[PDB]
């Protein structure tokens, strides 16, 4: 949403691009657009979503 | 001075203009045909137009 995707060599992370406060990816600061075939430098990894933790305790 | 690949940059830069930064992503191969044209253009307004 507002930030970069950062990896310190192995756990990806959202960070303002200013000041690095790092954050895991999440649904509630990334959106989404289409399937990722078109762009070039996507990289493999969860996006874990608060919703289902919650959902799952039930 | 601190490095962004530029294809990361110019995503910053349409987020800048208003335009969400998927937009270059998915069209990145036609921007920068756009871009490399544009840019060739000139070399032909400089050369030839007096
Ligand atoms: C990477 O850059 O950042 C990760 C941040 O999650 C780091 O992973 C955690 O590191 C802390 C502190 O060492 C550990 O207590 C955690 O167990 C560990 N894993 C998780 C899931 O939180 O992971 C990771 O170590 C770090 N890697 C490097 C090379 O700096
Ligand atoms: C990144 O920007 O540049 C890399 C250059 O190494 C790139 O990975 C591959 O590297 C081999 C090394 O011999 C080249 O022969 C390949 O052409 C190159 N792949 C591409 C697509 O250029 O790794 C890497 O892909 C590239 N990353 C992006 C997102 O373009
Ligand atoms: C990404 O994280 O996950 C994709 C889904 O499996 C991965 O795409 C696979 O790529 C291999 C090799 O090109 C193909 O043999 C699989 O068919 C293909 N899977 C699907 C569902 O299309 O795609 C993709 O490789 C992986 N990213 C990286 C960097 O490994």
């Amino acid at each position: 949403r507002e930030g970069v995707f950062v990896s310190n060599g192995t756990h990806w992370f959202v960070t303002q691009r200013n000041f690095y406060e790092p954050q895991i990816i999440t649904t509630d600061n990334t959106f989404v657009s289409g399937n990722c075939d078109v762009v070039i430098g996507i990289v493999n990894n969860t996006v874990y979503d608060p919703l289902q933790p919650e959902l799952d305790s039930f | 001075a601190l490095q962004i690949p530029f294809a990361m940059q110019m995503a910053y830069r349409f987020n800048g203009i208003g335009v969400t930064q998927n937009v270059l992503y998915e069209n990145q191969k036609l921007i920068a045909n756009q871009f490399n044209s544009a840019i060739g253009k000139i070399q032909d307004s400089l050369s030839s137009t007096a």
